[PDB]
């Protein structure tokens, strides 16, 4: 057997998936998974993929920092296995491109909605929102501009509403991003599709 | 035990303290009435055969209680491959003369089947390793019986984070890992022949015997002990033997 | 259709109804900047689209890539693994208590050690002997 190489943690609201090399050959894999201290969890059984997805496992304690390892076995007494990097969801998964939800103007103000985003932690039935989990973690950062301006201008809230001014007879067109602003690495998901008035 | 809590009288119900000549010998576990598991090495310098003795319900050394328990051992088994002065195949099963009588002090270790022990027992994550060993590296051994909670590594793990020693002894599949590499807490040389026990779903199970590291709670090292899974079909057959005239028998293993 | 081309510089007509190119979009956004956090999205594609989430799950497009959001019996990335056939003793002893044997054909039977007997739920273990081995009786075992 050869030991898996370049093992990946890819993981957006997290929906967590290890990745490794190589493809196999006469071999098949077995991943394990566990926190510092806790027993080793065995996931994708023999399997010839070279991902496992780990989400059930991870979404127990997002904020517990997890080491996986996969285990190489001969198709025909420890087998050869590798470490994956440490993994700690709640610092580190990607967050999701928001959508905007609604727009609607109240006079001379315009107020901008962000849809709830879904995340793969569940609470009994339902998935928790990007909200629920992160709270005061949590804020949403928007980019408004009118057709004629010289640029853009930003907002930042710490709900999933933004309530700006906007000038008379202007068309406005809006984007939002979801920022953990105490990250220094991963600190924005990519944009949302741009919406206008 | 270096780093470790008094087991409190009762809780560790299957140690086993040996003797030779009355003086303390090293540690052992029961494993059912009559058959006692502890390490090959602790029997490399006997020479009166006839004058072991295996102790269970034992807690304090110093003051003799009800719950003790003193049974002559009959037969000393060592698989044959075993090497006097060395690591490897560090396991030795113990015939008492006469069974223990099983009481809220003396109860016996499960000892698991293989493929239980490999594949479910080896990836808990912390076991219980326990005895009367030294309270510090060369120090003086303990009177009340220690224990202490140690994680098992695998070998490859064990090896990428344990400082080199020239000529150190191999780590084979007969052996494990387990325990601290900060200096704060391991098993030490009078520990040896003791059990390293693994509770699972209500249940606590025979997963290894204290056997050998560098110095005890050395930085840089582990404690490393006899896999018990790799002797499961060795030790069933020999307990299914009958009794030879001589104590020693060294067994062909496998 | 020219005649379509005299109506003036529209986002959703050129961009939201039909597929627009970054240089149509460009000149409705003016600025590079602006016409960038447009183009990040729309030109991505929905990745969504091929209906990856297998077992009654849910997709959600992401840049150049999705998540799928499984039932509750589902996992993987596409939600193909099914939660039911992983039954097998690598996988939590299989939910037995003590020894786990695995079946091919037939599903997997639990087991007990010497002592203990299996209880009606095919899983769990119970003494058969007042002192079990394995259990601290101080401790009401
Ligand atoms: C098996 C035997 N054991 C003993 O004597 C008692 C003992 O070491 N007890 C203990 C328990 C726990 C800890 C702990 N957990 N820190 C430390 C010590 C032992 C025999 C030879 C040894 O070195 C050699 C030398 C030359 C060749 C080879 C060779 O194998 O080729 C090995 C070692 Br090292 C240990
Ligand atoms: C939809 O199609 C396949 C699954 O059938 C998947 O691999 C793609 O990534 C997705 O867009
Ligand atoms: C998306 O989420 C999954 C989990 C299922 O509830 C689907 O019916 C839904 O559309
Ligand atoms: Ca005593
Ligand atoms: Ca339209
Ligand atoms: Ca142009
Ligand atoms: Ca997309
Ligand atoms: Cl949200
Ligand atoms: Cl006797
Ligand atoms: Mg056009």
């Amino acid at each position: 057997t050869v030991a898996a190489y370049n093992l990946t943690w890819k993981s957006t609201n997290f929906k967590t998936i290890l990745e490794w090399e190589p493809k196999p050959v006469n071999q098949v894999y077995t991943v394990q998974i566990s926190t510092k201290s806790g027993d080793w969890k065995s996931k994708c059984f023999y399997t010839t993929d070279t991902e496992c997805d780990l989400t059930d496992e991870i979404v127990k304690d997002v904020k517990q920092t997890y080491l996986a390892r996969v285990f190489s076995y001969p198709a025909g007494g420890e087998p050869l296995y590798e470490n994956s990097p440490e993994f700690t969801p709640y610092l580190e998964t990607n967050l999701g491109q928001p959508t905007i939800q609604s727009f609607e103007q109240v006079g001379t103000k315009v107020n901008v909605t962000v849809e709830d985003e879904r995340t793969l932690v569940r609470r009994n039935n339902t998935f928790l929102s990007l909200r629920d989990v992160f709270g005061k973690d949590l804020i949403y950062t928007l980019y408004y501009w009118k057709s004629s301006s010289s640029g853009k201008k930003t907002a930042k809230t710490n709900t999933n509403e933004f309530l700006i001014d906007v000038d008379k007879g202007e068309n406005y067109c809006f984007s939002v991003q979801a920022v953990i602003p105490s990250r220094t690495v991963n600190r924005k998901s990519t944009d949302s599709p741009v919406e206008c008035m | 035990i270096v780093g470790g809590k008094v087991c409190p009288k009762g809780e560790c119900p299957w140690q086993v303290l040996l003797l030779v000549n009355g003086a303390q010998l090293c540690g052992g576990t029961l494993i059912n009435t009559i058959w006692v598991v502890s390490a090959a090495h602790c029997f490399d310098k006997i020479k009166n055969w006839r004058n072991l003795i295996a102790v269970l319900g034992e807690h304090d050394l110093s003051e003799h209680d009800g719950d003790e328990q003193s049974r002559r051992v009959a037969q000393v088994i060592i698989p044959s491959t075993y090497v006097p002065g060395t690591t490897n195949h560090d396991i030795a099963l113990l015939r008492l003369h006469q069974p223990v009588v099983l009481t809220d002090h003396v109860v016996p270790l499960c000892l698991p089947e293989r493929t239980f022990s490999e594949r479910t027992l080896a990836f808990v994550r912390f076991s219980l390793v326990s005895g009367w060993g030294q309270l510090l590296d060369r120090g003086a051994t303990a009177l009340e019986l220690m224990v202490l909670n140690v994680p098992r590594l695998m070998t490859q793990d064990c090896l990428q984070q344990s400082r080199k020693v020239g000529d150190s002894p191999n780590i084979t599949e007969y052996m494990f890992c387990a325990g601290y590499s900060d200096g704060s807490k391991d098993s030490c040389k009078g520990d040896s022949g003791g059990p390293h026990a693994t509770h699972y779903r209500g249940t606590w199970y025979l997963t290894g015997i204290v056997s050998w590291g560098q110095g005890c709670a050395t930085v840089g090292h582990f404690g490393v002990y006899t896999r018990v899974s790799q002797y499961i079909e060795w030790l069933q057959k020999l307990m299914r033997s009958e009794p030879r005239p001589g104590v020693l028998l060294r067994a062909p293993f496998p | 259709a020219f005649l379509e081309e005299l109506r003036p510089g529209s986002l959703e007509r050129e961009c939201k109804e039909e597929q627009c190119s970054f240089e149509e979009a460009r000149e409705i956004f003016k600025d590079a900047e602006r016409t960038k956090l447009f183009w990040i999205s729309y030109s991505d594609g929905d990745q969504c689209a091929s209906s990856p989430c297998q077992n009654g799950g849910s997709c959600k497009d992401q840049l150049q890539s999705y998540i799928c959001f499984c039932l509750p019996a589902f996992e993987g990335r596409n939600c193909e693994t099914h939660k039911d056939d992983q039954l097998i003793c690598v996988n939590e002893n299989g939910g037995c208590e003590q020894y786990c044997s695995d079946h091919t054909g037939t599903k997997r039977s639990c087991r007990c050690h010497e002592g203990y007997s299996l209880l009606a739920d095919g899983v769990s273990c119970t003494p058969t002997v007042e002192y079990p081995c394995g259990k601290i009786p101080i401790l009401e075992k």
